[PDB]
């Protein structure tokens, strides 16, 4: 069939001439679904209120028993949760993770939920177990993101953009398929 | 020795056991909240339903059978449609007022109700029908939370069943009265004029009562259950 | 001479070792298919530098370990550490790589550092791509002498540069 | 209907009410509990006023005297309860529109719940 | 099994393990440097389980720079392991507890313990 | 030459050791040396519970893994008989053939390139990239996506899946039907696949290769015809066949496969309709999550489901179904604990590989990866 | 149809024949029979030998005549010479003192690899095989892992400040032995199955 070098070789060409499909990341943003599996968030009730009462749910429904609850009681001068409990120490060791969702699926109170950032690739073992305030919703940017905004001064840059952020995640600000 | 038969099996057993026992011994199951190993059986949960002939001779009502003796030749089913019907709703009654505090309850994973819940309730009910787990859809019972009724004990008046062991205990084991009911209905509760908690033994009824109404403020809100890492070992305070 | 030993220079090889950057993949699970995906016609790590791959390890200087290391590669991926030319790097690739990962038993390195100096760790099951290349921009940027821990201090340019081998 | 609204909102009230008795006979007011329908909510939206279910006075010993208590937000006929401990006494307030939060058909004024809590610290508390 | 060297004294335990060791060819030998806390090697401590096929070999937790002269203790004898001529190094990273408790374990569990849990390891991480 | 083809190098992928006895171009036998992979599953799922384990279930075949999710979830069911919605049903279906889909994709992505031309490894992994895309929409995963469950699939599809599923379902057929002629009519392809990789069926059952390089042989065995398990009885099939066994039978045969598998697909979709994702079987299923706040039992069996999760009877069971590697199944031992007994894994490529030697033998030496790559190897599922 | 001559092959000689509601069947042959009655089981049309899945009994509940057993997975494929599509699988017990069988190698050549897996896997050796080498596990590794008395050898996993975990005490889930963190199970935990 020496017809088919010729027909191979035309295929390459009218695809050589056809430039476009790729995106060319980090100058591109990457369309991530909504549903997507990234770095936790730990979410608050709209009174601010956090939504951790600390009951070592997320943690027994790891695989791995990667997360890390230490509980403690609430000073109602001043509350942390809603109930009587918060969790005063709350780590998850990104190196042990291996993104399920079945955290978020445990969650009662809906504080632990799986975000969108994957940029979180860093050089010490020890720098990869995230803590509480790593993983807040508050907080915008990864590790090692928000080490370089601080030691370069220039605001932290997500590498990604979403059509739009599930209702679970409440609260989280992200970039919404070009409303902005 | 009474020979007892329990379903599919044939058990010696001496006279004074009782039915419950005779069922495990048997090697089945039976919900199990009002009575305790070294207390005094009474019939206050009513989990212990059994089916009973003596002739085939079957009971009009369930016995109770953590306050029945045994007699020779008697039929014991556990699994007949009534029984786990019965113990189904048993647990619904005894779930109906409860605080909604198992995430946050310092008993976890070890609580005897969770367990005999997930065991026993919610009979096959007979279609992949949509299900209902509970039927009380009214205002649930509420009194005192987290009372501390010693340096030790912390006291959580909603999470109790209303069982009797840790009453039935102070008044048998140490033979020392600190506690026991208020008032009837169902707004009975647990209470004391004695506040210290005098005695030297009090610290038992943390790990008799199958809720997690009387709990250690010295490992209150340190870890869960499955958490704490056990090591057994003996105890050298004093050379008991 | 090591890229070092001159002011203009040590930057200017700095410069050219982290744009020529080599990656010689050892693929060893999941990971790896994550990895050579991040070469198709939507993510292509085929622009910063890494275009060639050459399977020898005498011709590469990144070495990414893709996927869990089970004991019994743990030697042979380790020669392939010892037969490299020496400006060479490691990056660990993924959670079964970096820590045990949820294989904590008998079979798997519980982190690859073991065996190799790991310079990066991209967590991740798998790594998306696009994170990946994240590792390789830092993997850049450490070389560059650009790069800072949580702690405060400057990562040295080579890891592997630092170790009595034996 | 909607009265419930208002319902809550006169709950919140009572809370008030509760704490200045607090602060004038120098008397210990606890937190009791929170609502589930709060804690428990992950994403589901949450209007209601206040987070606070369950509130007590408890005197010097710790063992309270006096109870408040509201229903909760899906639970069939919504009311709030008042009861004193160990002394069975047990009240149930409507909210009337026009006339104010009334026990049944008796109104329930912030004269008639102070002297009702101020007597049962004159009788009941132990310390 | 032998059980050399004291805990805590690093140069107690490494000459005892040099007069002990003598002449013994480790060609096929299996060196388990026990650890805890892979990451942080800077404070580590280290027992060493030599294990011959023939006879064992137990050293306790004195080795690591965690002790005074302990870091110059574990590079002379991860360079003596070498200098006889072992390949094969492991490091098993056990509880904190189990550093104690595994070396008072009968001989064969300890052993199979720690075969089964050792991970290659480079021998340079402790030059 | 006893020649030592060492662990992924010369470029031989899927991590293994080759003895190539060898004298000159031939090739005498080759003597295989696996195990650098061994990670443990059939170990480890031993100390996790049943619902823990679907997280382990797709990491050992990584390519095509929604029949592994998928035999373990019908497995479970069997041994504690749980009922499947038919939407579940269909939904399982779909994401097993579009999973085979990518797995093939990456299949003969590889062998082209492995020998022959770099070039169609990008467009057949450009279209992979496509249907990767749509799992992060309804899993959020690229693979190891964790989606089904014992009753059926985690929770219900976006409005979003759909649309993009019928995109790409008719811009595939023109695409197949591209690579297909590229191949099919070989021009230097033909001189170098139709002759090697002898396949004959008696020897090939003899060591019990499956996985689809058998009816390359022309021996018409399917587990969706043989034994239907997830309702592949209800759909419209035709079922890919050789004339002899070579390589050049079995890549068409993956191809056409690959069309089967798409026709397969739109036949699922139009007898969709909508209903529950799961079994609702409380022993079987956590309670919604919006009556967390309002009943008691919902709490604890949320609880005691995602601590303790269930304890099936005490028994053995085993299911089979069609990779694109062949026959699989899990066979499963319970203990009446919260944790598999023991959990035995057939991996058709483990018993594929038996016929390497022989396939290979007296082949060329270039030829030997060729054939290697040809078999459809994924060693994550052989040393497993 | 050859599956029902199997049944009333074995029964004659007192062959207890198992069976599970789920449409899977077993025939236990004795060790003495086994070889002689599979390879006339290969002569009765068994085309397709599946598996070859090695069994250690040691933390079962309930007592088992042997420590270990092997279990053989025999087909037909339907779409041979004449193809019925019958399978099934026979159970052999092997005891802890005796790891000994005969190999199916000269049977079928798919128990080549099968069987060295299980001396891997388990302490089980194959009688008259052309090679039992070890397959998976290292060269260097001492004992056999699937096998209930081979540690499944767990590591801590790791955080800030000296915060550690050991799994195997952290696990809520129960094995069919583990008597719970409550006095007993019964009901759904003591054994489960929905009624369809
Ligand atoms: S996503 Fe991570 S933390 Fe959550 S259960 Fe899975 S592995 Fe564990
Ligand atoms: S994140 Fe959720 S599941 Fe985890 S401890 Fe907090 S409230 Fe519990
Ligand atoms: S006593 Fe038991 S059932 Fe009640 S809240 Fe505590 S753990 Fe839940
Ligand atoms: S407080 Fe506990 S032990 Fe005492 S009666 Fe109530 S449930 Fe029983
Ligand atoms: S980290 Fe995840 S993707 Fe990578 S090898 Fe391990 S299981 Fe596979
Ligand atoms: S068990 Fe007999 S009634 Fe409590």
């Amino acid at each position: 069939t020496l017809k088919a070098l010729a027909q191979s070789l035309g295929i390459t060409l009218k695809y050589l001439f056809s430039k476009p499909v790729t995106v060319p990341y980090p100058d591109a943003p990457v369309a991530l679904k909504p549903r997507f599996h990234g770095r936790h968030v730990l979410t608050r009730h709209p009174n601010g209120l956090e939504k951790c009462i600390g009951c070592s749910l997320c943690a027994a429904a790891c695989p791995a028993y990667a997360i890390y609850v230490e509980p403690a009681e609430n000073d109602p001068e001043n509350p942390v949760s809603a109930g009587e409990r918060y969790a005063k120490v709350y780590e998850i060791n990104m190196l042990r993770c291996i993104f399920c969702g079945l955290c978020e699926e445990a969650c009662p109170t809906g504080a632990i939920v799986l975000g969108y950032d994957f940029e979180m690739a860093d050089y010490e073992y020890s720098d990869l177990v995230y803590g509480k305030e790593d993983m807040l919703v508050d907080v915008v940017g990864t590790k090692p993101q928000r080490r370089e905004a601080k030691r370069t001064g220039k605001p932290v840059k997500v590498g990604y953009v979403v059509p739009y952020v599930r209702p679970e995640l409440e609260g989280f600000k992200a970039p919404t398929e070009g409303g902005k | 020795m009474v020979r007892v038969k329990v379903n599919d099996r044939i058990v010696e057993v001496p006279p004074g056991t009782s039915v419950m026992d005779a069922v495990f011994h048997a090697g089945y199951d039976v919900p199990l909240f009002c009575s305790e190993k070294h207390l005094s059986p009474i019939g206050a949960c009513r989990m212990c339903l059994v089916r009973i002939g003596l002739p085939i001779q079957w009971q009009p009502k369930l016995a109770a059978s953590c306050v029945t003796a045994v007699a020779d030749g008697m039929v014991v089913d556990t699994l007949s449609d009534v029984v786990r019907e019965a113990q189904a709703g048993m647990v619904e009654f005894t779930l109906l007022n409860h605080p909604l505090d198992c995430p946050t309850c310092d008993k976890g994973g070890a609580c005897e109700l969770q367990d005999r819940t997930v065991e026993y309730g919610l009979y096959e009910k007979y279609p992949l029908e949509l299900p209902v787990y509970t039927r009380f859809e009214f205002t649930r019972r509420h009194v005192d939370k987290h009372h501390p009724l010693s340096p030790f004990v912390i006291l959580d008046r909603e999470r109790c069943i209303h069982c009797k062991r840790c009453v039935r205990y102070f008044e048998e084991v140490p033979g020392d009265e600190v506690l026991d009911f208020i008032e009837r209905g169902v707004h009975t509760f647990i209470g004391t004029m004695d506040f210290g908690l005098p005695s030297g033994f009090s610290g038992n009824i943390t790990d008799i009562c199958p809720v997690g109404a009387l709990l250690d403020l010295t490992a209150r809100f340190r870890a869960r259950n499955w958490e704490m890492e056990e090591t057994p070992t003996t105890c050298a305070l004093c050379p008991v | 001479r090591e890229g070092i030993l001159f002011t203009t220079l040590e930057k200017l090889v700095a410069w050219g070792r982290s744009n020529s950057l080599w990656p010689a993949t050892f693929g060893l699970a999941c990971c790896a298919i994550e990895m050579m995906a991040s070469t198709d016609a939507r993510n292509d790590l085929a622009r910063f530098g890494s275009e060639v791959f050459r399977a020898s390890p005498r011709q590469a200087d990144v070495m990414i370990v893709a996927g869990r290391l089970s004991k019994k590669m743990a030697p042979v991926m380790r020669r392939v550490w010892e037969q490299m030319p020496d400006p060479k790097w490691v990056i660990s690739m993924g959670a079964c790589a970096s820590s045990g990962g949820m294989f904590n038993n008998y079979a798997i390195v519980q982190n690859v550092d073991s065996v190799v100096p790991v310079d990066v760790y991209v967590p991740g099951c798998p790594p998306r791509p696009e994170a990946l290349i994240y590792a390789v921009m830092q993997l850049q940027k450490k070389v560059r002498g650009q790069a800072y821990n949580e702690r405060g201090e400057r990562l040295p340019p080579v890891a592997a540069w630092k170790r009595t081998r034996g | 209907a909607s009265s419930e609204r208002e319902l809550y909102e006169a709950w919140v009230e009572l809370l008030s009410w509760m704490r200045e008795y607090a602060q004038a006979k120098g008397v210990r007011f606890e937190k009791e509990a929170d609502f589930p329908d709060f804690i428990y909510r992950m994403e589901r939206p949450y209007d209601l006023p206040t987070t606070i279910m369950t509130a007590s006075l408890s005197d010097g010993l710790g063992e309270p005297f006096l109870l408040a208590d509201v229903s909760p937000r899906h639970a069939k006929l919504k009311r709030i309860g008042l009861r004193l401990p160990r002394a069975h006494i047990h009240l149930h307030a409507h909210y009337e529109p026009g006339k104010g939060l009334v026990t049944g058909k008796i109104p329930l004024t912030k004269e008639r719940f102070f002297a009702l809590a101020d007597r049962a610290r004159e009788a009941l508390a132990f310390a | 099994m032998v059980r050399v060297g004291m805990r805590a004294a690093p140069r107690v335990s490494l000459e005892a393990l040099k007069a002990a060791l003598g002449g013994l060819k480790l060609s096929e030998a299996k060196v388990y440097l026990i650890t805890d806390w892979q990451d942080k090697r800077d404070q580590a401590r280290y027992a060493l389980l030599l294990h011959t096929g023939k006879k064992d070999l137990l050293v306790p937790d004195a080795f690591g720079p965690a002790f005074p002269g302990g870091e110059e203790a574990l590079s002379e004898l991860v360079g003596l392991l070498l200098a006889q001529g072992a390949r094969r190094f492991y490091e098993a990273v056990v509880s904190p507890g189990e550093m104690t408790a595994l070396l008072d374990l009968p001989p064969e569990e300890l052993l199979k313990r720690v075969m089964a849990i050792a991970n290659p390891t480079d021998p340079g991480i402790y030059l | 030459m006893t020649l030592n083809v060492g662990p992924q190098h010369p470029s031989t992928h899927g991590v293994l050791r080759l003895m190539v006895t060898l004298s000159g171009e031939e090739v005498l036998e080759v003597v295989p040396h696996i195990g650098y992979l061994h990670t443990g599953f059939e170990k480890t799922m031993e100390h996790r519970t049943y619902l823990q384990n679907i997280t382990y279930t797709p990491r050992m075949d990584y390519l095509h893994s929604f029949a592994h999710d998928l035999a373990y979830a019908l497995a479970v069911e069997k041994l504690l008989g749980a009922v499947v919605p038919p939407r579940a049903e269909t939904i399982r279906v779909i994401l097993n053939e579009l999973s085979r889909l990518a797995s093939h994709l990456v299949f003969l992505g590889t062998g082209l390139l492995d020998l022959g031309a770099l070039t169609p490894f990008f467009y057949a992994f450009r279209e992979r990239e496509t249907i990767l895309d749509l799992f992060e929409w309804v899993t959020g995963q690229r693979f190891h996506h964790n989606y089904i469950r014992i009753g059926g699939v985690k929770e219900d599809l976006p409005e979003e899946f759909v649309p993009e599923l019928k995109k790409l379902l008719e811009v595939l057929p023109h695409r197949i039907d591209e690579y297909e002629a590229l191949f099919a009519e070989s021009p230097i392809f033909y001189e170098r696949a139709r002759g090697v990789g002898v396949i004959p069926p008696e020897v090939a059952i003899d060591l019990g290769l499956t996985g689809g390089s058998l009816r390359a042989s022309g021996v018409n065995y399917d587990v969706r015809k043989a034994y239907p398990y997830s309702g592949y009885e209800t759909y419209t099939f035709d079922v890919p066949l050789g004339e002899r066994g070579d390589v050049f039978d079995r890549m068409l045969v993956r191809i056409r496969e690959m069309r089967e598998s798409v026709k397969i697909i739109k036949q699922a979709l139009e007898r969709l309709e909508p209903g529950p994702v799961r079994d609702p079987n409380p022993q079987i299923t956590p309670p919604p999550r919006h009556l967390l706040e309002t009943s008691m039992e919902a709490v604890i069996y949320h609880f005691k489901h995602y601590t303790e999760g269930f304890h099936p009877p005490k028994g053995e069971v085993y299911v089979p179904t069609e990779s694109a590697r062949g026959e699989l199944g899990y066979y499963i031992v319970s203990d009446g604990g919260s944790m598999p007994y023991r959990v035995k894994v057939r991996a058709p490529s483990f018993v594929n590989l038996q016929s390497l030697p022989y396939a290979c033998k007296g082949e060329q030496v270039p030829d030997m990866v060729a054939i290697i790559a040809s078999l459809d190897p994924v060693m994550g599922d052989v040393d497993r | 149809m050859r599956l029902e001559r199997v049944l009333e092959e074995a029964r004659a000689k007192g062959y207890p024949i198992e069976d599970n509601g789920l449409g899977n069947l077993w025939v236990v042959l004795p060790r003495e029979r086994f070889k002689e009655e599979m390879a006339h089981y290969k002569a009765m049309g068994f085309n397709f030998l599946a598996d070859i899945v090695g069994l250690d009994y040691l933390t079962y509940p309930d007592p088992r005549p042997e420590r270990f057993a092997v279990v053989y997975e025999l087909v037909s494929l339907p779409g041979w010479k004449d193809g019925d599509g019958s399978r099934f699988f026979v159970r052999v017990y092997v005891p802890e003192e005796d790891p000994r069988l005969p190999t199916v190698t000269d049977l079928w050549g798919s128990a080549n690899f099968l069987e060295r897996e299980v001396y891997d896997l388990f302490g089980i050796v194959f009688e008259g095989h052309p090679d039992l080498r070890k397959i998976l596990t290292p060269e260097d590794l001492e004992g056999h892992p699937l096998r209930k008395d081979y540690p499944l050898g767990e590591t801590p996993t790791l955080f800030r400040e000296g915060r550690y975990i050991i799994p195997a005490e952290f696990r809520a889930a129960l094995t069919g032995k583990d008597p719970g963190l409550t006095f007993y199970k019964g009901g759904s935990r003591k054994g489960y199955r929905s009624l369809w």
